[PDB]
């Protein structure tokens, strides 16, 4: 047709463009807050739409994303500097509130639906999924913490079916109440495991689960993100720890 | 036989789970292939069911008969004999109608013969599995964005044996076939049109294409990293916000300096596949009838 | 200690012996001083 | 919401009209007509 | 600066020795222990751009021109800027790519994400620097190398890119673009994937993960998983890479000839070695 | 009200006219009439 | 603790507090010399 | 809902009349017929 | 419901008179046959 | 652990011991030492 | 008040003059006819 | 201590002064005309 | 009830309409044999 | 069975009928001789 | 173990214990190594 | 149990004989001397 022509729909369509995606990619987290819960200083060279239709998946209703962003959830820290960009410090022990590397939020309880009629996940005592019947088998093994110390023993798993892939170590104590630690943080070396993120005497300040069966949203934020709260500060700061965080390869 | 164990990954293998019944159809779906549990404790291990009918055995058989069609051009010159067959798999050759006959079909078997043939069968091998990457998008209810990236791919298609070599009036501007044969003609349209890197059309088909690894050199590498919390199910994480979409909405704020959504990285991931042969579609079909030289046009608009 | 609403911070007099007293070292040494560095500029040497 | 005030004005207006500026500045010093910076000497 | 669900993340440590001595956030921007680094990388190599300009003759992005020293020189330097100027880019832009991939590292001990992302950028220093450090160091001098420019080392990828006959005779380079040509391939799919769920046709509800083995497996036939697209889409884009360093490992230090010259190894075979056959004969 | 200064006009804030002023004083030099000290010498 | 509804801000009387000093005024000036240091130059150099 | 307006006519509209201002202005500055303002040099 | 109303067929039916407009205004301006607002001299 | 009012930290009395020493005597440790350091770089060699 | 006195304002006159005289150098540098050694070559 | 002194300076200003050496050196052993090493046999 | 009905006449119902013209009309156009619009002087 | 029949009825008619006539209208306009919308003139 | 005023740290007298032998004698021959390397290298060989 | 008495030999006794024939046909079929297809012609 031309030369120098369909350039010139080019650098105007679809530099008209980069105007309408980065905006598709600034919904959730905006609108823009600051540290305390209060509309915050700008938002940026590409403004926040309102929320269009989101029909949600297993009829829970209404609800429109950007969605959630204000202080429902409880927040507590220490502040050390009170311009903005100076980080925060927490109270008492960082790992008593959940400041920090550990971090969750307030859902409602409802455990992740699928398909079928049942909840996302669930272990294998209860979804008879697969057995044991001939030859030596290892369901019911040891464990080792972050302490390089015994913590407990792993004697179920929990199951799955549309990605046929386990998700979940059940660690049950002697006491019988089970906490629960995620699944692309472990490494089993030959016998007995080994873990590097959690020492054998911090296992407890993981709450338990009310229902056995029932994985609901509310909680799947600090199960796995709890493994993240001895990450960051575990642990100053001389001694057999260092050769425990510093160096190594994996 | 039982099924090992092995030490925390994990998995448990999955039994009888075809899938989902609305729209689609599970009669033709026979049987669910064998699994081949290939030690499946990275991935997954599971095989079948699938859509059957003529929606789909057109575009095998139309496959097979366009890839039928160019094999026996590679037997023609070997001299009858399965030695030679793989010592030339490549370097065999086949194209259509000379550039003194083109549009003529009648080109016997001898010369122009086994490229009207393969495009014939090819023409059913795509245009009908096309009906099938945006039919069986509906074969529950999903939207068609799949076939939208295959609207722009099947377009790089729609010049390079279509658009420009049936009304240029040649076939030899349309592709020759095989492993070999088409990689003189990777390097045929080169010397030609003057250097194709004056072209910012094939130059910014490139742009990309040299971006597809900057969207994806990260995006096996994060939705790995935040694994440990929870967002490799993509289908909890847009609405409801989940604790992998803060552990990832920070980092590139921080690193370069602007983070995404749960429904947000998915809508540059095909804002640079849908233009990866649309620029060089557009850089095709201006590498023409326009300025055959790229030379002669990258002294004219460029400077200028 | 935590904190509330609009508009900390803010506030006062954190804004007022603190922002007001950082701010104005990049409006006038650079406001109007720079037309003393205009000085030096000003037929130097924009005529010919 | 959509737009606030006390960050714009101080990095971001500050560079929204000075590079409406050189989109303006850097076509019009270089016309065969105008110029008003080197054209007066010779 | 900081999201509306960033009040909690900010905390201090991360960097190595000293102290949050460099940690500080300014705006979206993270300027952690590596932060005034790449500010100091930065701000001081736009300007090696702008150097090769009022020497080689173009200040214009078109034809600036910082070219590698020349071919024969030996194991010390340059001219200027003909590989001087070309030296002094060479510890500030790679002095920089790393104080951002072990700045990333200063974003990865903070918090407690996996350690894969300060690794996929990793790969942009296994093709690069098979190109400074590894190919331009044995054969002579830093002289086997490219000009730095936009367009300089385009006509330098064309014109002085078939030195080696046909590349697509190359079968390091053949097989990193057979990564690079699928890298794209499950990227249309994969990126239509999460946008049909939320928005199918007009109001109907949204889907959930078990549309995902009626739809792909009512595709091409294999499921790999729903973390099984982070898990092949990894292994499209680094591997370009790696095998395309291989042959720039393997290419103009021990075959400088044509590489179309390797394909006749196929055909030197005691079964068809005296008995020619087809299109050869 | 709002905004911030005992952490962005430390060092975040002198430096945006440093944005400003040292990308200009660029253009004012290499000007083979302007110059100022360059070509004096000739 | 934070806010409601659209938009809050809001809100009256919230909208002409910080929506009305460097955005009324503070482009009425940037206009002002728009045409003040506008008209000097209306003249040269569009004529010779 | 679905879309916006306190988005698209305070920050959207009002670029739609210097994205459509602009563009024509040089399309007919290229094209030697008009200039129309070049009255200097003659 | 079939498709999107209030989102689908009011700010999108801008690039019906948009783009759809512009290429075809493409291959017209340039024809010395058309031209049409290049005519000057007679 | 945290105070109430202006400012911390800090800290009264370091308005003239803390901001003042290490701040205002910056401006003299280098604009100071500028004043005798330049006597021998302005002529070198604006002035060839 | 705020910011850091035992900490950041030793070390922000430390990498910030070296990060606008030193990096400045290079530009002064950038003279191959000027230059405090080149003066013997051009 | 005002600054760090096992940390800023036993090793970091070690590379401060390296720092500096290094990338003048491909600036002094480089240049087309000085040597002075390399060219002694043609 | 194997496929739809109320997608294909909205947004599908172009591919149909427009793409099947619009693809065509370049085709006829440009044959110098009807022209209409490029008559001018015939 | 195995398959529904009345939605695709639509679209079976939609495009489907033009998926076996636009190829087969394609080569009886190629021939120079025939055309009957070029040659019913002279 | 830190304390209050300035330096403090400091920490005075750590700051004319630790500033003293690798601040000043450290920096000082490294003007001791640095000025004396200048004279075989100022005239040999820039002039040529 | 051990060898297949149903699967093997009724549907894998297909396949045996199929691809023993398939590509070992493909060897001496049209042969330049034998043919025995192409020869009761000329
Ligand atoms: C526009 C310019 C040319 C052209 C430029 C190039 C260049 C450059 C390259 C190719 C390459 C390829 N091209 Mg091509 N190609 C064109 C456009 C096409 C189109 C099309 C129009 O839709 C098709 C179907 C193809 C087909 C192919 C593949 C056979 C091959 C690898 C692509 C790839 O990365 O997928 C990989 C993933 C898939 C799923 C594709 C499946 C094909 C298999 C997996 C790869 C084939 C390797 C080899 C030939 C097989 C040998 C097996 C032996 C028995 C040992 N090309 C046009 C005609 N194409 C690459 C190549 O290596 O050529 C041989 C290559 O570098
Ligand atoms: C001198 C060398 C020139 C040059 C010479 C050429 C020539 C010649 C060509 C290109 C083309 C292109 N060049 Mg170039 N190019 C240069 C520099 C580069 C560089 C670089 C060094 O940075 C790269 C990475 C590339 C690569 C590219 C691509 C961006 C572009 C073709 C896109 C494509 O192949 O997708 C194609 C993908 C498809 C069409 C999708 C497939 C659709 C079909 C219909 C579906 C069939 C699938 C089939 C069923 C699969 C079977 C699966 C089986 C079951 C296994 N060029 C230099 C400057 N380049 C090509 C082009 O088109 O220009 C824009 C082209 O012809
Ligand atoms: C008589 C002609 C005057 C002049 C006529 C104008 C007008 C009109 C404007 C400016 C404007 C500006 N001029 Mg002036 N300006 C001149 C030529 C120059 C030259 C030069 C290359 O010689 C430079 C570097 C500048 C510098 C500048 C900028 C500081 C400023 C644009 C700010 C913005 O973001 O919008 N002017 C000559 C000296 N200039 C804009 C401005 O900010 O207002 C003062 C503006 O409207
Ligand atoms: C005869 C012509 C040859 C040919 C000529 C060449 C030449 C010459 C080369 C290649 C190379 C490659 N070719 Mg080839 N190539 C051919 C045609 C093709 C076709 C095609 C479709 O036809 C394709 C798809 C390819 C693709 C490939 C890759 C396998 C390989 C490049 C790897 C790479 O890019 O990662 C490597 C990634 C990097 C090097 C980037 C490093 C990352 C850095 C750290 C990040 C930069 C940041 C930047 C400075 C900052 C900017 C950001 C802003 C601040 C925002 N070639 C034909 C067969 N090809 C290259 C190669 O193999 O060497 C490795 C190469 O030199
Ligand atoms: C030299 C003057 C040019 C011209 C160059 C421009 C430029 C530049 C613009 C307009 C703009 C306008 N022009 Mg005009 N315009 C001209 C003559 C026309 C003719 C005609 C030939 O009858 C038409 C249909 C138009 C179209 C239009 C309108 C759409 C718009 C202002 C009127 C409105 O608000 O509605 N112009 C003459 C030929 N026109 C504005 C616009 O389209 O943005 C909304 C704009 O920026
Ligand atoms: C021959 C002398 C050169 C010169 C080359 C340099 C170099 C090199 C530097 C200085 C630096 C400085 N110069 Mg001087 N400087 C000149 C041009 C000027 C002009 C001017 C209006 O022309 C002024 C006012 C100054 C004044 C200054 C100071 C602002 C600054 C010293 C530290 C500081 O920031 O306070 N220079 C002349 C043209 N200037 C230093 C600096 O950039 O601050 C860190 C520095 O490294
Ligand atoms: C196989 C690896 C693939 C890959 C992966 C990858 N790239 C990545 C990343 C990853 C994971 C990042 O995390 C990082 C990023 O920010 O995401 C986009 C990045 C990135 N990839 C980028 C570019 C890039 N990657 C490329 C390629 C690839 N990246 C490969 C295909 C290419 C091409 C086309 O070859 C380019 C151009 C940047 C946008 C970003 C790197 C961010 C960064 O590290 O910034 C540091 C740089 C400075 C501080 C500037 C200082 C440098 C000097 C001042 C000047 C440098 C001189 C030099 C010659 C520059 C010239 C550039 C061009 C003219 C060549
Ligand atoms: C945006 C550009 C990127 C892109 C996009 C893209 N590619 C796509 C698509 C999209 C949207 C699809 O929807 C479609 C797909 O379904 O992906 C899996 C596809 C696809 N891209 C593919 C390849 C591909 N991708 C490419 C690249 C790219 N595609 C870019 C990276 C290229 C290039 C570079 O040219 C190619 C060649 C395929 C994997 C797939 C095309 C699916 C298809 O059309 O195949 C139809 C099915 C057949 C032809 C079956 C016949 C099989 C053989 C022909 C017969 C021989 C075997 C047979 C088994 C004989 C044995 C006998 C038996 C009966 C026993
Ligand atoms: C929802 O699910 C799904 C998705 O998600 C949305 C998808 O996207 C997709 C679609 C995606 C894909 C199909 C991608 C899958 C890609 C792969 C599985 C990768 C396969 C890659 C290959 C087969 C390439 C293999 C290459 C080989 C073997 C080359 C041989 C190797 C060499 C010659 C060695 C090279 C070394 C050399 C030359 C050294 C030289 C030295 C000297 C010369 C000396 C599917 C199907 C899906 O189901
Ligand atoms: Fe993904």
């Amino acid at each position: 047709d031309l030369a120098s022509l369909a350039i010139y729909s080019f650098w105007i369509f679809l530099a008209g463009l980069i105007y309408y995606l980065q905006t598709e990619n600034m919904r959730e987290g905006y609108p823009l807050e600051n540290e305390d819960g209060t509309p915050a200083a700008n938002q940026g060279p590409f403004p926040l739409p309102k929320p269009k239709t989101f029909i949600l998946p297993h009829g829970r209703g209404t609800l429109t994303v950007p969605g959630p962003e204000s202080e429902d959830r409880p927040i507590a820290l220490a502040r050390t500097a009170v311009s903005e960009g100076f980080p925060h410090a927490p109270t008492g022990d960082p790992m008593k509130d959940g400041v920090g590397p550990a971090s969750w939020v307030a859902r409602r309880d409802l455990p992740e639906l699928d398909g079928h009629g049942h909840n996302k996940i669930k272990p294998m005592k209860a979804a008879a999924g697969f057995h044991v019947s001939a030859g030596k088998n290892p369901i019911g093994l040891p464990v080792r913490g972050c302490d390089l110390e015994i913590a407990g023993k792993v004697v179920d798993i929990w199951v799955d079916i549309p990605e046929q892939m386990a998700r979940f170590l059940e660690v049950e104590l002697k006491d019988g109440s089970t906490r629960l630690l995620p699944m692309q943080m472990v490494k089993v070396q030959s016998n007995r495991v080994h873990v590097n993120a959690l020492s054998s005497d911090l296992f407890a300040g993981i709450p338990t689960i009310k229902s056995p069966t029932e994985v609901t949203l509310l909680e799947e934020d600090k199960i796995c993100g709890y493994v993240a709260g001895g990450l960051m500060y575990a642990a100053p700061k001389r001694k057999s720890v260092v050769a425990a965080m510093l160096a190594e390869y994996a | 036989a039982e099924y090992q164990n092995i030490f925390s990954q994990v998995q448990v293998r999955g039994p009888a789970d075809l899938g989902m019944t609305e729209d689609v159809n599970l009669a033709n779906r026979s049987g669910v292939g064998p699994f081949s549990t290939l030690l499946g404790w990275f991935g997954n291990a599971q095989l079948g069911p699938i859509y059957l009918g003529s929606l789909g055995v057109l575009s095998l058989f139309s496959g097979l008969m366009w890839f039928f069609t160019i094999g026996i051009w590679f037997w023609y010159q070997a001299g009858w004999n399965p030695a030679v067959f793989l010592r030339d798999l490549f370097f065999f050759s086949l194209e259509p109608p000379a550039p003194e006959y083109g549009l003529s079909f009648a080109a016997p078997l001898k010369e122009g013969g086994l490229w009207l043939i393969a495009s014939f069968f090819m023409f059913v091998a795509v245009w009908s599995w096309w009906g099938r990457t945006y039919l069986r998008a509906q074969a529950l209810g999903m939207g068609k964005h799949t076939a939208w990236a295959f609207l722009s791919a099947i377009w790089l298609w729609m010049v390079l044996g279509f658009i420009r070599p049936i009304l240029m009036g040649s076939w030899s501007e349309a592709v020759p076939y095989g492993i070999f044969s088409h990689l003189d003609w990777t390097n045929n349209f080169s010397l030609v049109h003057g250097n194709l890197f004056y072209n910012p059309f094939h130059g910014l088909s490139i742009a990309f294409l040299y971006g597809s690894a900057l969207l994806f050199a990260m995006h096996g590498a994060t939705i790995l990293a935040v694994s440990r919390f929870g967002g490799e199910r993509e289908l909890e994480q847009i609405a409801d916000r989940g604790t992998a979409a803060e552990r990832a909405a920070l980092f590139w704020r921080w690193t370069m300096g602007f983070n995404a959504t749960m429904e947000g990285i998915h809508r540059w991931a095909i804002w640079m596949a849908v233009l990866v042969t649309l620029t060089g579609g557009i850089g095709i079909l201006l590498s023409g009838t326009v300025v055959d030289n790229w030379y002669v046009w990258g002294q004219n608009h460029g400077m200028a | 200690a935590d904190k509330s609403d609009l508009g900390y911070t803010g506030l006062t007099d954190e804004q007022a012996q603190e922002l007001h007293s950082v701010y104005m070292s990049g409006l006038w040494l650079f406001s109007a001083v720079a037309i003393v560095a205009h000085l030096a500029v000003y037929i130097w040497r924009p005529w010919f | 919401w959509m737009i606030f005030d006390p960050r714009r004005v101080f990095v971001a207006q500050g560079v929204f009209l000075f590079l409406l500026a050189v989109m303006i500045h850097l076509i019009l010093l270089s016309t065969p007509s105008y110029n008003w910076l080197e054209i007066s000497a010779a | 600066a900081l999201l509306s669900f960033e009040r909690k993340y900010r905390v201090p440590g991360g960097t190595l020795v000293g102290g949050n001595l460099f940690d500080f956030w300014v705006g979206p921007f993270y300027v952690g222990f590596f932060g005034v680094a790449t500010f100091f990388f930065a701000a001081l190599g736009i300007i090696l751009i702008a150097w090769s300009a009022v020497l080689q003759g173009t200040w214009n992005p078109q034809l600036i021109s910082v070219y590698p020293p020349a071919l024969e020189y030996g194991l010390g330097g340059a001219p200027l800027a003909k590989g001087g100027l070309w030296q002094i880019i060479t510890i500030c832009a790679t002095g920089a790519f790393v104080s951002w991939a072990l700045r990333e590292v200063e974003i990865c001990r903070k918090l407690g994400i996996g350690y894969h992302i300060p690794f996929a950028f990793a790969f942009a220093i296994l093709a690069y620097l098979t190109l400074v450090l590894f190919r331009p160091v044995m054969m002579g001098a830093w002289g086997y190398a490219f000009p730095y420019g936009i367009w300089t080392h385009l006509d330098w990828v064309s014109n002085t890119g078939y030195t080696y006959g046909n590349f697509h005779y190359n079968p390091a380079h053949m097989i990193a673009i057979s990564f690079f040509f699928t890298n794209a391939l499950a990227l249309a799919l994969h990126g239509a994937l999460v946008l049909s769920a939320a928005n199918p046709e007009k109001g109907k509800e949204m889907r959930t993960p078990d549309h995902e083995d009626t739809f792909f497996r009512d595709l091409v036939g294999y499921s790999i998983g729903t973390l099984g697209i982070h898990r092949l889409g990894l292994l499209l884009s680094l591997s370009a890479v790696f095998f395309s360093a291989l042959c720039m490992i393997i290419t103009g230090t021990i075959w400088f000839d044509q590489w179309v010259d390797w394909w006749q190894w196929w055909v030197k075979l005691p079964w068809w070695a005296n008995i020619p056959g087809g299109i050869n004969g």
